[PDB]
């Protein structure tokens, strides 16, 4: 149980770090120009469509977990 | 000059146009939803009659027709718990059986396998178990028969109609002008004599005439459908006599000011009464006609129409002494002018009164067969503390607010409002040394004890087994308390509650109050007390004394009492106003009354409820408050794990609701959280990607989706958490109290 | 009429008001009397004194309270624990001093540096005197 | 051109009974503020620090810790007031330097013959990339 | 713990505290070890058994040799 | 009960990620703050106006998340550590019937696991497991003041230590001793971090404790 945990909660932070990071990528060392038209730019193109498809995802998964532990219970 | 009555005749039309139209009380709300902050904000400044209207005469008329629709809200309430009582309880029932029958009176519906919530009271009955003490109250009041709930329902009702009627008639025919609202001596006057003194007066010719014969025969034991109705008793004085001699003599003895004669029925006997736990029903007789007698006494002191009297301004503007300037000089107008002020005071002077009105109720339980009722008692005491609190804090609310905007410096010079304002950094500064050194020999001693006991070292830590700390001065009250009767108190025949020591009052196998001891365990509590006291009225006295100024920003009250912050300059100025300091004020609040419930709940399942078995108490826990009280540790294991066992059990029970807000609650509060950690900007980013997946299909609203403002989203949050917290206590007492005791 | 609370110096807007508390002439020269607050007294002097007084006061805590206090030997162990809490305040005090004095004759680098010393050499004593008092106090 | 008016010690103060808002060990080491106006009454006003003052007929001065204290009095003074007053810094070596009134007219009146400091000619976005002035001791709005 | 590895606890280092009582010293004396100590929850028995190591010198001699390791990075 | 918390932890991640994605991608500026980038990464806010804009930089992004990758991590943890605790003690049937609903984790997992937890130390003595019950305690304590900074902003704490600065400026005795450093609240951003840090160590404390003192007391 201690490694696992140990190493669960390792995992987690060092995600939260790579994701962190790459914020930082973006506000200091990404140039347009450089990547213009690259998968990097065509990403922040159309980040309304992911954070929305993310949204949907999160709210489907919590409106219906919820609701079937509430209704168990 | 002159107090009289003025009114408006037909000021307001009474249409249906403006219901159409909302938002039309304010000039910033006209003009359409433009957002959804509109939505919020048409809520928000629905009663703030200050921004509706400058007029004084306006706002207060306002205020009068409020009070008369609240009146008739609370009527309709006492209505339905009559009417609830008189159709859906078991009272008839109740009454032949007090002891063993549990009391009922909402039964519930089959629809969705709910039916399980009908317990199995008693009185071959099935609904949920009320703890709201009104079986007691009928009984106290000497009703026995559910005819009499029935048309006291239907009496409050057609009184609902009256309130409501009387509330339009008094914005929309005859308003008062202002200068009725004014005349605070004749309001003063009626309010001491007219309504508490008569009120007093006639509730002592009500327990005189109905409440004293019949609860006599009851107490005697009677089944209750062959003792004469109330007016027979009161008709008579034949029957009246047989019961209570002195009614054979009449008036006589009372214009004659040969009182003493009536000592059968207007006793002092202090203590309780040994067949239903409650105090003398004689006792509470004289203690009414006396209260009145001093009420009306007290209602001629102010002047009106006539020379005799005193004038609040005059009595006000002569009490000014070396150490004050001016004293009241000015306090007269800033009471008779601003409503925020009375409703700071009343406010505050209300929810101290609610916290008294708990704690003369649990020590010294006032109707038949309620002390031995636990679930009534913990109900009762919880319910009145946190009304109190709640109170309170408004009290601190409504002086910050006239403290923003209806005081003016013109006529506050050198005046103690003035005084207070001008050295506020001394009394702010002080009072949070007090804070510090409350909560650290206040926590630390629990922490001190908490690491002696981990370590090993039960000799070190604060305790009876070692360092005492002992409350000699409540012992020492106690004991004086005890020791009045026939002394310091020589006409009372016994002491006026059980708890300052003698004997164990039992009723019906039940414990109804024994002496409750005070050890080192409870110095540690009430220091707590003080401490958790301390800090929540230094938040709200520091946002009343701060909320005009500051030395960082000192044109706040340009600002308003309610705005969220001033940018991010000065090193950051969030919750800089006095709102958000009643917004930090709730939660200090709600951990003092919190912490408050809880010692009482622990001291009172381990020192005074439980069973009597013809050679000693057995109390609920077994008296594990005197040595496990003394660490935290012991609160969650011996308090808050173990008294937990019978909420978290509740499945498939009675009390299976309580299970389910319990775990609720649990969600409400931790949904709270989403709204106190988190701010404005991030929310209102993602709710523009969430506006352009509906731009992608059309559906976009006409009116914007904003993201709540920022007050708005703490206020939300203060409001989850405080139901949440309230809601998981609630559930976890109810069903502690409602599957033992 | 008797105006006991007034602004500091006659003028209404410093950061004080002189109040029956902060300007009573008994308060006023029990204060001034204070070694601290005598700038004429070389500072050496005035560290032993002030020394004494901590050293000597700071015993009684530990002796009634301290861990092995039930013990007979708690006076020994209590005398080193006071020695060691004067110490500590020593270093505390040289730190304050070649920080706060780096570019009332108290109030210099030199003049600290002494008041130091003098706290020294009388913070142990009284933790020593406390010691004696222990053993030749007869009520004790 | 404009000359600013010089700062006369000796003036009259509000009648004020002393507050715990004052100066502090602040003006003492580093700098303070003196405000001084004209009243046409003698009248109340509510000091920045707490409590309420009186000023008297004729010139007022008053000496505050912050700029923002003073301007927020002067504000005060403008709206329920209509009395315009001066702003001095006041250095503990005694230098004094004069403060808000700048030019005689008030900021939100163009003066012309003031110094456009710090007024860039591009829009908002107009400014450099941050991957471009990497390891320039300055932030992109400033080239 | 390498003869009985099922039947012993762990031991992680010793325990130095001097605000112990006397029965946390009694409390704390558990896997064989002449005073108070710590039971190992981190699984490195387990892992150093397995790879090869049986007894304390050749711990000891790892501790040495990544010790002088050290001192070279 | 597999299927529920599974879906549990699938809502876990795709919220976490949903913050982090998020902050990421709207960093070099919104619709409301179109010019970030020229602020850098970490940043309080953009002052009270345009509705107001606290927690806009991608800093509290990340700082959003940590929160949601804990609660994560701790379903995750709680299901395994549960599932192993029935499958070691052969009793498959506590956690196989029993985490249905809500009710079954907080009573027959939190609740019941705590027993020996909680009893390490009492006025009876203690054994070894006392460590783990004050650890136990100490997390409780830690993450509860990280509400403090996480509840309480800047603001109300600095005109208290403004007070404080004018009582200690101001007292006999004590003005010989005067601060080299203006004693200043705790910033904005900084705040948030050190509520936050108390927030995580609190929470690893706490279960960590929980954790040991619940299988090494049983196994
Ligand atoms: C290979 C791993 C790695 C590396 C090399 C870096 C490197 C860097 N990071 Mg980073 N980061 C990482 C992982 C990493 N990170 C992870 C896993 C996370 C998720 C938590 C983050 C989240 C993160 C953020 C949000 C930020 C950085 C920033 C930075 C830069 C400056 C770091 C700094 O400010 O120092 C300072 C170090 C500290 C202030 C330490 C704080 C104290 C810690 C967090 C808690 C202490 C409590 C303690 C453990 C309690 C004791 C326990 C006991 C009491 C029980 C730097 C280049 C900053 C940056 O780039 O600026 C734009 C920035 O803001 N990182
Ligand atoms: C128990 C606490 C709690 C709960 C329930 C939530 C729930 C949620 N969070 Mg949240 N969060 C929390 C704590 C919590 N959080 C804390 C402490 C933080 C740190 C500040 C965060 C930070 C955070 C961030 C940054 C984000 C979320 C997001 C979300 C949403 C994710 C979508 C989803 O799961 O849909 C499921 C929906 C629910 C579970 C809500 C339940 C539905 C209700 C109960 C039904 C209504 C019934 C009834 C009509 C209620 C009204 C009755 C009353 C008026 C009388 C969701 C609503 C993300 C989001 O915004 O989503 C897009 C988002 O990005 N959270
Ligand atoms: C404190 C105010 C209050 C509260 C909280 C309740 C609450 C309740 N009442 Mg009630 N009641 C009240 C006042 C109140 N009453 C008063 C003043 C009267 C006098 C007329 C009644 C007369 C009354 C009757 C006769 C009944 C209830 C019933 C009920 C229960 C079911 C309600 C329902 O589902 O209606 C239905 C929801 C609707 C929207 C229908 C409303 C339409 C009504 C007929 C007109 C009002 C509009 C419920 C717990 C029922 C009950 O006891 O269940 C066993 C029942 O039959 N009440
Ligand atoms: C049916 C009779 C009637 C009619 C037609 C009107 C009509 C009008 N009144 Mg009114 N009034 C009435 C009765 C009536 N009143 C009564 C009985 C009272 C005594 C309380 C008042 C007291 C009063 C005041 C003090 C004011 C008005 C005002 C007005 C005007 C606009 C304000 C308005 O009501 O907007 C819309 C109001 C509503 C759509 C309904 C109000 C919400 C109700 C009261 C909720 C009741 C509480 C309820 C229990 C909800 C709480 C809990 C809930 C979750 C269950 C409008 C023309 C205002 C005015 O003069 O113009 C500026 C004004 O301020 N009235
Ligand atoms: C004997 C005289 C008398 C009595 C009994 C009352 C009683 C009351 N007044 Mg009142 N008042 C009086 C004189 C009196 N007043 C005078 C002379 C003035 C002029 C200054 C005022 C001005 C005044 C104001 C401004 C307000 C009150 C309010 C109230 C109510 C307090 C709220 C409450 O819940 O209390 C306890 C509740 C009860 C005891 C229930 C009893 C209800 C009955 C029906 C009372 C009706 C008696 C009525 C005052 C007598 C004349 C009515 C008749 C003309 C039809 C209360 C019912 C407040 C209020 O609630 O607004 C309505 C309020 O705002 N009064
Ligand atoms: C407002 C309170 C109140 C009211 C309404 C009554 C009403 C009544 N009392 Mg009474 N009484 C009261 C208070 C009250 N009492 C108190 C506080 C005491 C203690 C001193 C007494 C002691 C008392 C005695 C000893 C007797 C009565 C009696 C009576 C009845 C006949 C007197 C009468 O008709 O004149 C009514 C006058 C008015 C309604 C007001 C006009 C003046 C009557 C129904 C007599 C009776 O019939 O016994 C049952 C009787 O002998 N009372
Ligand atoms: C006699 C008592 C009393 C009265 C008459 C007032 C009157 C007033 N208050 Mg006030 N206040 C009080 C007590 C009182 N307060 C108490 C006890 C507190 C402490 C909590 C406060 C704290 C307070 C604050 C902080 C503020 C006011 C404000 C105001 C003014 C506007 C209120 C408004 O319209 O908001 C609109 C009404 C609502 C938004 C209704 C929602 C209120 C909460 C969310 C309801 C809680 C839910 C409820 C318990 C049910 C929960 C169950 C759920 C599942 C449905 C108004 C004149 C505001 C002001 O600006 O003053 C000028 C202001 O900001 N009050
Ligand atoms: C468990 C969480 C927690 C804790 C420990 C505190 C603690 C404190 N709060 Mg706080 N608060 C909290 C939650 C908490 N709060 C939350 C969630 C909120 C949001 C509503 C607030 C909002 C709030 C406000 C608005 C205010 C406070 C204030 C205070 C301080 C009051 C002074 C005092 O209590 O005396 C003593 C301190 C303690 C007893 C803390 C425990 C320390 C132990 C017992 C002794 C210390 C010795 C230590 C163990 C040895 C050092 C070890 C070494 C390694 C360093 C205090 C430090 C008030 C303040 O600033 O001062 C008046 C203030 O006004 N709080
Ligand atoms: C925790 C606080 C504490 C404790 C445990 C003690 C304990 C003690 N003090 Mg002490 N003391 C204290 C605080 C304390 N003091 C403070 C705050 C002051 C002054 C501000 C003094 C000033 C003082 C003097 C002057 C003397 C003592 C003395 C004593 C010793 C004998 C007391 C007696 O029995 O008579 C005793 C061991 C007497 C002694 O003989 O010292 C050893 C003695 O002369 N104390
Ligand atoms: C079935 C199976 C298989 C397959 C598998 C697969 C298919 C896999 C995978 C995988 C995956 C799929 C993985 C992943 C993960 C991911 C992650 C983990 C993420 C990430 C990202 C990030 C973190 C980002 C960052 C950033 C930002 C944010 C910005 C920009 C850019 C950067 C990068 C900087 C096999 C046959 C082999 C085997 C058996 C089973
Ligand atoms: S974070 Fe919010 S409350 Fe704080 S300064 Fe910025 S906008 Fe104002």
């Amino acid at each position: 149980a201690a490694l696992y945990t140990h190493h669960q909660y390792i995992a987690g932070f060092i995600m939260c770090g790579a994701f962190a990071h790459g914020a930082i990528f973006f506000v200091r060392d990404y140039d347009p120009a450089q990547n213009r038209g690259n998968v990097l730019a065509r990403i922040l193109d159309h980040k309304e469509a992911l954070i929305s498809h993310l949204s949907w995802a999160s709210l489907f998964l919590g409106f219906h977990t919820l609701g079937l532990y509430v209704h168990n219970d | 000059k002159k107090v009289k009555i003025v009114v408006d005749r037909n000021p307001v039309a009474t249409n249906f146009e403006k219901w159409a139209k909302p938002g039309h009380f304010s000039r910033t709300l006209s003009k359409g939803p433009t957002t959804t902050t509109w939505i919020w904000n048409l809520h928000a400044d629905a009663h703030d009659f200050d921004t509706q209207t400058s007029d004084l005469e306006e706002i207060s008329r306002k205020v009068f027709s409020a009070h008369f629709g609240q009146l008739g809200i609370i009527f309709i309430w006492l209505s339905g718990m009559y009417f609830h009582g008189a159709r859906f309880s078991n009272y008839e029932a109740w009454l032949t059986d007090p002891t063993h029958i549990k009391p009922s009176a909402q039964v519930v519906w089959p629809i969705v396998g709910q039916e399980i919530l009908n317990a199995d009271v008693g009185g071959g009955f099935q609904g949920l178990q009320i703890t709201s003490g009104f079986f007691q109250l009928w009984r106290a009041a000497g009703i026995t028969s559910e005819l009499q709930l029935y048309t006291t329902a239907i009496g409050a009702l057609v009184m609902a109609a009256a309130m409501f009627f009387a509330g339009w008639f008094h914005y929309h025919k005859a308003a008062p002008k202002l200068e009725w609202f004014q005349n605070v001596e004749s309001m003063l006057n009626h309010h001491l004599g007219g309504l508490l003194g008569l009120g007093s007066l006639a509730w002592a010719g009500h327990q005189i005439h109905v409440s004293l014969p019949i609860n006599k025969l009851l107490d005697a034991g009677v089944d209750p459908k062959e003792i004469p109705l109330p007016h027979e008793f009161t008709l008579n004085p034949e029957l009246m006599a047989q019961l209570y001699p002195s009614f054979s003599k009449g008036l006589a003895p009372f214009f004659t000011l040969d009182w003493a004669q009536y000592s059968d029925f207007l006793t002092f006997q202090g203590g309780l009464n040994p067949v239903t736990g409650g105090l003398w029903l004689t006792d509470t007789v004289h203690h009414h006609l006396a209260i009145a007698v001093l009420f009306l006494i007290a209602g001629h002191q102010y002047r009106t129409n006539w020379g005799i009297g005193s004038s609040l301004k005059e009595i006000l503007e002569a009490h000014k002494g070396p150490f004050t300037g001016e004293g009241h000089k000015g306090l007269y107008e800033i009471l008779t002018t601003s409503w925020h002020a009375q409703l700071a005071i009343n406010l505050a002077l209300f929810g101290s009164l609610s916290i008294i009105v708990a704690h003369h109720m649990y020590a010294m339980p006032p109707y038949p067969y309620l002390a031995t009722d636990y679930g009534t008692q913990l109900s009762l005491f919880t319910h009145h503390m946190w009304i109190g609190g709640f109170c309170i804090v408004g009290a601190g609310a409504h002086a910050a607010i006239f403290m923003v905007r209806d005081y003016d410096p013109t006529n506050n010079y050198n005046n103690l409002l003035d005084r207070v304002l001008r050295h506020r950094d001394a009394i702010i500064s002080h009072l949070n040394w007090v804070c510090i050194f409350l909560g650290f020999h206040s926590f630390g001693l629990y922490i001190h004890n908490d690491t002696m006991s981990a370590l090993g070292r039960p000799q070190d830590m604060f305790s009876d087994t070692a360092i005492q700390l002992q409350p000699v001065f409540a012992q020492w009250v106690q004991n004086t308390h005890f020791l009045a009767p026939g002394f310091t108190a020589p006409n009372a025949l016994a002491s006026t509650s059980p708890s300052w020591g003698g004997d164990v009052v039992a009723v019906g196998g039940k414990v109804a109050m024994m002496p409750i001891s005070l050890g080192t365990a409870d110095f540690l509590v009430h220091h707590i007390h003080a401490f958790t006291i301390h800090v929540t009225v230094l938040i709200l006295l520091k946002g009343v004394l701060y909320a005009r100024s500051s030395r960082l920003i000192p044109d706040k009250a340009n600002l308003g009492f309610r705005f969220p912050c001033d940018g991010p300059g000065r090193g950051g100025t969030c919750q800089v106003s006095a709102w958000d300091h009643v917004f930090l004020g709730l939660f200090w609040m709600y951990n003092s009354i919190s912490i408050v419930i809880f010692h009482f709940s622990w001291k009172m399942q381990s020192d005074v409820w439980g069973t009597v078995s013809a050679n000693g108490v057995s109390h609920i826990t077994g008296g594990n408050f005197a040595q496990s009280a003394n660490t935290i540790n012991g609160w969650l294991r011996d308090f808050l794990w173990a008294q937990s066992s019978q909420v978290i059990q509740s499945y498939g029970s009675a009390l299976s609701a309580y299970g389910l807000i319990f775990l609720g609650a649990h969600f409400v509060w931790a949904f709270s959280l989403m709204f106190l950690f988190s701010g404005r900007g991030y929310w209102q980013e993602l709710i523009e990607s969430i506006v352009w997946a509906h731009n992608k299909l059309k559906v976009a609203p006409a009116i914007q989706p904003r993201a709540l403002s920022i007050t708005q989203g703490r206020a939300v949050g203060v409001a989850h958490y405080l139901l949440g917290g309230i809601a998981t206590t609630w559930s976890f007492f109810l069903a502690r109290i409602l599957a033992v005791g | 009429k008797v105006q006991v609370v007034q602004p500091v110096n006659g003028d209404p807007f410093i950061g004080m008001l002189e109040t029956p508390v902060t300007s009573s002439p008994a308060i006023a020269w029990y204060l001034s009397n204070l070694p601290a607050y005598r700038t004429g007294v070389s500072p050496l002097l005035r560290g032993v004194e002030i020394g004494l007084a901590h050293g000597y006061l700071l015993v009684g805590p530990f002796i009634k309270l301290g861990p092995l206090r039930d013990v007979e030997n708690v006076a020994e162990i209590v005398g080193c624990i006071n020695g060691a809490a004067t110490v500590l305040i020593l270093t505390l005090c040289l730190a304050y001093g070649a920080v706060t004095f780096q570019g009332d004759p108290l109030q210099s680098a030199d003049g600290w540096n002494k008041f130091t010393a003098g706290f020294a050499v009388g913070g142990l004593s009284g933790a020593a005197w406390g010691y004696l008092c222990t053993q030749i106090l007869p009520y004790y | 051109a404009f000359t600013p008016p010089t700062l006369q010690s000796d003036t009259p103060s509000p009648i004020f009974g002393g507050s715990t808002g004052g100066l502090l060990s602040q003006a003492q080491v580093e700098e303070f503020h003196v405000i001084t106006w004209e009243s046409k009454k003698e009248q109340i006003f509510e000091m920045p620090t707490g409590g309420a003052a009186i000023m008297r007929q004729g010139p007022n001065l008053l000496k505050l810790a912050r700029k923002e204290q003073c301007l927020a009095l002067l504000t005060q003074l403008r709206t329920k007031f209509k009395i315009d007053g001066y702003i001095y810094r006041v250095f503990p070596n005694g230098e004094v330097q004069y403060l808000h009134p700048k030019d005689g007219v008030y900021p939100e009146k163009v003066n012309a013959g003031r110094s456009g400091d710090n007024t860039n000619m591009r829009r908002i976005g107009q400014n450099k990339e941050p991957v471009q002035i990497k390891f320039s001791g300055k932030i992109p709005a400033e080239f | 713990w390498v003869q009985d590895p099922l039947h012993i606890r762990p031991i992680a280092h010793a325990i130095w505290d001097p605000h112990f009582g006397q029965p946390a010293v009694e409390a704390f004396t558990r896997g064989g070890a002449s005073g108070p100590v710590n039971i190992s929850t981190s699984g490195v028995y387990q892992w150093w058994y397995t790879i090869g190591l049986r007894t304390n010198q050749e711990l000891y001699t790892g501790s040495i040799f990544l010790l002088v390791l050290a001192a070279l990075f | 009960g597999d299927f529920l918390v599974h879906h549990a932890i699938a809502l876990g991640l795709h919220t976490t990620t949903l913050i982090l994605v998020k902050g990421a991608l709207d960093a070099r500026g919104s619709k409301l703050m179109p010019d970030k980038k020229d602020f850098g990464y970490s940043f309080p806010c953009d002052g009270p106006g345009r509705g107001g804009t606290c927690d806009i930089s991608a800093w509290d992004a990340f700082y959003l998340a940590v929160f949601w990758m804990l609660n994560t991590i701790g379903w995750v943890t709680f299901y395994w550590h549960w599932k192993h605790l029935g499958i070691w003690q052969g009793n498959v049937n506590q956690f196989n019937e029993s985490s249905t609903y809500l009710m079954g984790w907080l009573r027959d997992y939190l609740w019941l696991n705590s027993s020996q937890l909680i009893n390490g130390y009492n006025p009876f003595g203690m054994n070894s497991l006392s460590v783990w019950a004050w650890m136990f305690l100490f997390g409780h304590l830690i993450y509860a003041t990280g509400f403090m900074f996480l509840i309480s902003w800047r603001g109300y704490w600095q005109e208290l230590i403004e007070t404080l600065a004018w009582a200690h400026e101001r007292t006999p005795l004590a003005n010989l001793v005067r601060w080299r450093d203006k004693p200043v609240a705790l910033s904005i951003v900084q705040a948030r971090l050190v509520g936050l840090t108390h927030f995580s160590v609190g929470y690893v404390l706490t279960y960590a404790a929980f954790l040991i003192a619940s299988t090494s007391g049983k196994f």
